[PDB]
């Protein structure tokens, strides 16, 4: 399998620049263009440049030339863009994307989300939200995790390490008046397995190197 | 070169044929192939290649995609959609440099009025120790999107304090979900008795209360 794992998003200053990674395995790093690519939020999709990961030659789009900075560890079989100068308009998901012949784009990182900011990166805390008689419907039972209090986006959750996932909402932030998100993950389930089956979230936060699992257990 | 995509949102329902459009600013085809590319991108995710060269379906994705065109004009179209497809779809070139891509359409799929299911959550006895108390009420597996959420406290409507989400689409079942979150500090939060998530949808005929006394 083809797989781009990109770095973790991360919070960055005014000014400052931030330098992004992304790991390639399953072909030979060598034989495709790594692009990457621009996506603000709500808005579409910008090429930023290519490099070719055999040489280091590169090619920008004249948009970022003075923004940003591609290049290669082989033997890792990483490729790095570095911005420079960062900007409010800079604040986005960055992708990496391999391309066999500078045409399509046939495999996509998972994006990373810089935002530039001058507050200082916060990790959630995680509230369990029980199941009980108020939270039953019709043979179903609701149950999650509240993430509170974090900065800056994103939280990711799974629950019981990805293998529920039928059922599972994970809300769209939102911005509190303190300026840090919260959010909310549920999932419906059979009442009658209460007992029995397990659910745990597990809350991923990388800006702040914040992980945490929690059991949600019957009030 | 500039990609114009329209429309700019395409609502249809399952089982029908959907077409959406990508014009580019000049011709970006030879006299034998063409160089426009179509994406899929779901929610959170990154897009994800479709169609290859204006016609060539991409190993590995469904039938029901196909795409044409030449020159300038170009088309892509689901023949029988499938409530998965919810999703924006983007073109984008590789005649010259740099490459450029559309500015998306958003496919929202049709479907039945379904009422939201309601539930409603204490704040946990932990998140209390730390000072704030989060009373969350969820709406789930409702359609269409209109909802409206009040909060009463001891019956009193609350005027503040809360904050709702919604989530796009079900790729499975096209509804949509809701939370609101009502937030106290845990000195505000004890004065009351009874907290009650009070929930208007056009698949109920009257309001529908979930609610739970203060212990």
């Amino acid at each position: 399998q083809v797989q781009l794992v990109q770095s973790g998003a991360e919070v960055v200053k005014p000014g400052a620049s931030v330098k992004l990674s992304c790991k390639a395995s399953g072909y030979i790093f060598t034989s495709y263009y790594m692009y990457w690519v621009k996506q603000a939020p709500g808005q579409g999709l910008e090429w930023i440049g290519e490099i070719n990961p055999s040489n280091g030659d590169t090619n920008f789009n004249e948009k970022f030339k003075s923004k940003a900075t591609l290049t290669v560890d082989k033997s890792a079989s990483t490729a790095y863009m570095e911005l420079s100068s960062l900007r409010s308009e800079d604040t986005a998901v960055y992708y990496c994307t391999r391309s066999d012949g500078r045409n399509d784009m046939d495999s996509w990182g998972q994006g990373t989300l810089v935002t530039v900011s001058s507050a200082s990166t916060k990790g959630p805390s995680v509230f369990p939200l029980a199941p009980s008689s108020k939270s039953t419907s019709g043979g179903t039972a609701a149950l999650g995790c509240l993430v509170k209090d974090y900065f800056p986006e994103p939280v990711t959750v799974s629950w019981n390490s990805g293998a529920l996932t039928s059922g599972v909402h994970t809300f769209p932030a939102v911005l509190q008046s303190s300026g840090l998100y919260s959010l909310s993950s549920v999932v419906t389930v059979p009442s009658s397995s209460l007992g029995t089956q397990t659910y745990i979230c597990n809350v991923n936060h990388k800006p702040s190197n914040t992980k945490v699992d929690k059991k949600v257990e019957p009030k | 070169i500039v990609l114009t995509q329209s429309p700019a949102t395409l609502s249809v329902s399952p089982g029908e044929r959907a077409t959406i459009s990508c014009r580019a600013s000049q011709r970006v085809s030879s006299s034998t192939y063409s160089y426009m590319h179509w994406y899929q991108q779901k929610p959170g995710q990154p897009p994800k290649l479709l169609i290859k060269y204006a016609s060539n379906l991409e190993s590995g994705v469904p039938a029901r995609f196909s795409g044409s065109g030449s020159g300038t004009d170009f088309t892509l179209t689901i023949s029988s959609v499938e409530p998965e497809d919810f999703a924006t779809y983007y073109c984008q070139h590789s005649w010259e440099x740099p490459p450029t891509f559309g500015g998306g359409t958003k496919l929202e799929i049709k479907r039945t009025v379904a009422a939201p299911s309601v539930f409603i959550f204490p704040p946990s006895d932990e998140q209390l120790k730390s000072g704030t108390a989060s009373v969350v009420c969820l709406l789930n597996n409702f359609y269409p999107r209109e909802a409206k959420v009040q909060w009463k406290v001891d019956n009193a409507l609350q005027s503040g304090n809360s904050q709702e989400s919604v989530t796009e689409q079900d790729s499975k079942d096209s509804t949509y979900s809701l939370s609101s979150t009502l937030t106290l500090s845990k000195a505000d939060y004890e004065k009351h008795k009874v907290y009650a998530c009070e929930v208007t949808h056009q698949g109920l005929s009257s309001p529908v209360t979930k609610s739970f006394n203060r212990g």
